[PDB]
RNA sequence: AGAGUUAAAUUAUAACUAAGCUGUAAAAAGCCCUAGUUAAAAUAAAAUAACCCACGAAAGUGACUCUAAUAAUCCUGACACACGAUAGCUAGGACCCAAACUGGGAUUAGAUACCCCACUAUGCCUAGCCCUAAACCCAAAUAGUUACAUAACAAAACUAUUCGCCAGAGUACUACUCGCAACUGCCUAAAACUCAAAGGACUUGGCGGUGCUUCACAUCCACCUAGAGGAGCCUGUUCUA
């Protein structure tokens, strides 16, 4: 409120699509985790239940990467097989 | 049902199959049809290669019928395309030779013209949500709302005339009343609009 | 996962940040349209 | 970039006091999630209002406005469309990924080891 | 040779699998010691229970 | 380098729409609460020239909730607007609601012309203490 | 532990504008000294950084700056000594927000609740208490080793020196005692009686108003047709006879 107004979280609509631009913005405000706790601070949450999320978000991303990452880097073999009926 | 899934339906229509020259990908689909060994169903008996019949006349006709009576259905379909003809044979020649090039003396595109017109655009249905129904604005497929037309007149004419007043007689004045879109069948179109109007925010309930 | 700093840099850079927003060096609610053309650190994209 | 696991969770050696408290054992499991079927929408809303804007100035009579009609069933006809081409559409999967079945013969070619 | 899908009680059980009566290989030779899911292959275990050399 | 989205209050720019500048442009406040969606499209100078709700728009505490609604309000209120003669609005909306989306492109829908689309939601860097979850 | 500081939000309270505003699955109640926008201190609380893993003995500690400052040439150790989250008590301030309680509104056979609206003690500061938690990482401290080894699960298995603790289940975070700024408290803690079990993990089912996928083809919803329940009569039960 004491900031320069307009300059906080801003697009500008090109060519006249208004759709496209407010998708944009969404994309941005999800990209930086504002829509996250706009939903999340719309109710409280006690300071345990906070921990659990936490760490529970924690796992669910280590799980997340490592299996992105087995999938990723056997990619590989999934083309059409050499040996098949021998 | 006696038919596999094998039998594929039977094209009834003459000007298909007399003048194949001029049309390629059709060639090659009724050639496809016939040399793939497909079983053809019997064409039904009530569907007819005669110029005189039409499908729309076939299911009204149909819809209409109670019992096994195909034949005293027939024949109030008769009697009302024969008062249709014959009433507006009558507003012809009492009238001025303006309203002699206006009025329509064919009963075919005055039924067709009589449905077109008494054909709901948008029919709700009931959807239960905490407990309640609401009844939410759905746009309706073409075959549902023909379907919507001819039995709301049949139920109608059926319903409301008085024990003296034949069936033709009354079919020929709601047809006709329906032509002009006077008559109560576009009253209750009308309130099935109004219906859909007065919740159609609710049409946010609707998942599909 | 973004700027992709040290544990240190990264927490000195933090520190940073709010000792220049609180002595009033730096805006809290935005980037300082001055820098918006700045050479470019970060992996995010945010237009596709 | 993998989070660490190290010193996170509750263990015998551990110096320090719990990150993570996991509720199942991490393992990468043979099978794969399956693919999440998503939701629909309301469809068509748009045109459908439109029209109730036009009857509603209109008294009521359909013969006032042809256009808000055939552009609300044009409109139905794009999502009866959208509906079947859906239906057929399971090749879809996550397009520049592989179908859920495909990842999990890829897996059980090559499981982690728990045991042993 | 058996170079396929090993059925689980080949050496294990013959008499059901191969016939009502038969005899059994005397010497079993390992070209690799695992199987397509790089577990041990089963006749490892199979033939040290069934008192056979291997190598 | 075309259209970068945020035009700087210096005067390094020049752009124009009706011929006035990005700061002239009278601004379009759209409430959408979880219940409600307001629109207010006010000067530059802060003096208002139109206000549409959704229960000053003829619906009920239901209904009034949903994104019709939102629409509903979009165009009666682009049109209050238009009569006191505002072709252009750069909008900001508060809240994040079910009328966000569907007042925006409402009011484009009744007429009205959009240039830039900013969010002003209250994100508390932790100021007050919110109410309790609802199970409980 | 001090001393100072405030970024976003909220609100007093003014000025424009609108008559509605708030609220749920859905509604009422409630407020219209109301809502939007523009202005603005006090109190409170500390987005993002954090996918980090630091500090403290534990409880705890993550807005900003500075001052003070993290015991021990380092094994163990009590009923002694100093600490101890929340809630609670006493006195003096604070009060934007939240909120036991209570009062309305719905929900319901009832609703002392879940859902909404208010609003208080109470969370906040200073001094003094109270000394309890699933105060749990249910894994004692200090040296070690990965040798022997799988009840079961889970955080793989062990030596060595210790200190604390455990003799069926209830009865029992109880009755009596002692001590304590407590006097519906805390600590320490039985027995008569009753039972033949009480318990840990596990297995197969069955079930789940759990989540996820795919279905129902006269079949649940949507949809089609003709009926039953009203009438007379036929016939079968059930009561009375
Ligand atoms: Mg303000
Ligand atoms: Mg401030
Ligand atoms: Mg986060
Ligand atoms: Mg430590
Ligand atoms: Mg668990
Ligand atoms: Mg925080
Ligand atoms: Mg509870
Ligand atoms: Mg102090
Ligand atoms: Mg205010
Ligand atoms: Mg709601
Ligand atoms: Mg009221
Ligand atoms: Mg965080
Ligand atoms: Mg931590
Ligand atoms: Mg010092
Ligand atoms: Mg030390
Ligand atoms: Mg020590
Ligand atoms: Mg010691
Ligand atoms: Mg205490
Ligand atoms: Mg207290
Ligand atoms: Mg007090
Ligand atoms: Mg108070
Ligand atoms: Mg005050
Ligand atoms: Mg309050
Ligand atoms: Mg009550
Ligand atoms: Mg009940
Ligand atoms: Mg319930
Ligand atoms: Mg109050
Ligand atoms: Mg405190
Ligand atoms: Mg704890
Ligand atoms: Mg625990
Ligand atoms: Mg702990
Ligand atoms: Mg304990
Ligand atoms: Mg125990
Ligand atoms: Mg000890
Ligand atoms: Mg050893
Ligand atoms: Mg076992
Ligand atoms: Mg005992
Ligand atoms: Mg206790
Ligand atoms: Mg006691
Ligand atoms: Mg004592
Ligand atoms: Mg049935
Ligand atoms: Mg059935
Ligand atoms: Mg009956
Ligand atoms: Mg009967
Ligand atoms: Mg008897």
């Amino acid at each position: 409120a004491n900031h320069l107004k307009f300059i906080a979280r801003t697009v500008m609509v090109q060519e006249g699509n208004v759709e496209g631009a407010y998708r944009t913005l969404n994309r941005i405000l999800t990209m930086d985790g504002l829509i996250e706790d706009i939903k999340r601070r719309r109710y409280y949450e006690k300071p345990c239940r906070r921990r659990q999320r936490e760490s529970y978000e924690t796992c669910r991303r280590i799980y997340n990467m490592e299996m992105a990452r087995k999938i990723n880097f056997l990619m590989r073999k999934n083309r059409a097989d050499p040996w098949q009926g021998c | 049902s006696r038919y596999g899934p094998e039998y594929k339906d039977p094209q009834i229509d003459k000007e298909y199959y007399r003048k194949p020259l001029a049309e390629q990908t059709e060639e090659e689909k009724y050639e496809r049809d016939f040399k793939k060994t497909q079983l053809i169903k019997a064409a039904p008996a009530t569907k007819t290669s005669s110029v005189f019949e039409d499908p729309v006349i076939s299911k009204f006709t149909n819809m209409m019928m109670k019992g096994g009576n195909k034949v005293l259905a027939r024949s109030l379909m008769t009697q009302t395309l024969e008062a249709v003809k014959r009433k507006q044979f009558a507003k012809y020649h009492a009238a001025s030779a303006e309203e002699q090039a206006t009025i329509e003396r064919n009963p075919y595109t005055i039924f067709h013209q009589a449905l077109k017109n008494c054909e709901p655009v948008i029919g709700l249905v009931p959807i239960l949500k905490g407990g309640h129904f609401y009844q939410v604005p759905v746009p309706l497929a073409d075959r549902r709302r023909r379907f919507l037309a001819m039995k709301w007149m049949i139920a109608e004419c059926r319903e409301k005339k008085h024990r003296r007043v034949l069936m033709p007689e009354k079919l020929s004045q709601e047809l006709l009343e329906a032509f002009h879109n006077q008559g109560p069948v576009i009253k209750r179109k009308h309130d099935m609009h109004k219906m859909a109007e007065a919740n159609r925010a609710l049409a946010h309930y609707r998942w599909w | 996962h973004i700027t992709g700093l040290c544990g240190k840099k990264q927490k000195e850079i933090t520190k940073a940040i709010k000792r220049a927003q609180i002595l009033g060096f730096m805006p809290v609610t935005y980037k300082d349209p001055a820098y918006l053309k700045d050479p470019k650190v970060c992996n995010i994209k945010y237009r596709e | 970039a993998t989070p660490s696991l190290r010193g996170r969770l509750a263990r015998l050696g551990n110096p320090r006091r719990p990150i993570l408290k996991p509720n199942k054992p991490l393992i990468l499991a043979n099978h794969v999630g399956e693919r999440r079927r998503e939701k629909g929408e309301a469809t068509c809303i748009t045109e459908m209002s439109v029209m109730m804007a036009c009857w509603k100035q209109n008294e009521f009579r359909d013969e006032a406005c042809r256009k808000e009609i055939q552009d609300f069933f044009d409109c139905a006809s794009r999502a009866e469309a959208a509906r079947k081409m859906r239906s057929i559409q399971e090749n879809l999967g996550e397009l520049g990924s592989l179908p859920p079945k495909k990842l999990n013969k890829l897996l059980h070619r090559f499981p982690n080891k728990p045991h042993v | 040779a058996h170079t396929r899908y090993f059925k689980g009680g080949l050496l294990t059980n013959a008499p059901l699998l191969l016939g009502p009566g038969v005899r059994l290989p005397d010497l079993i030779i390992f070209l690799h010691t695992l199987n397509n899911v790089f577990e041990p292959h089963v006749a490892v275990r199979d033939a040290a229970k069934m008192n056979i050399p291997t190598v | 380098s075309f259209s970068i989205y945020p035009p700087i209050p210096g005067q390094e720019n020049s752009l124009r729409w009706a011929g006035k500048k990005f700061e002239e442009i009278p601004i379009a406040h759209i409430k959408a609460s979880y219940n409600n969606t307001q629109i207010q499209v006010v000067s530059a100078a802060h003096q208002p020239l139109a206000h549409a709700s959704c229960g000053t728009e003829g619906f009920r505490n239901a209904k009034k909730g949903t994104g019709i609604a939102a629409q509903t309000a979009g165009i009666a209120a682009a049109a209050k607007a238009t009569g006191k003669g505002v072709t252009h609005v750069r909008v900001v909306v508060k809240g994040l609601g079910p009328g966000r989306l569907s007042a925006i492109k409402g009011l484009t829908m009744g007429g009205l012309e959009v240039i830039s689309i900013t969010d002003n939601t209250p994100i508390p860097h932790n100021g007050c203490r919110p109410r309790k979850a609802r199970r409980l």
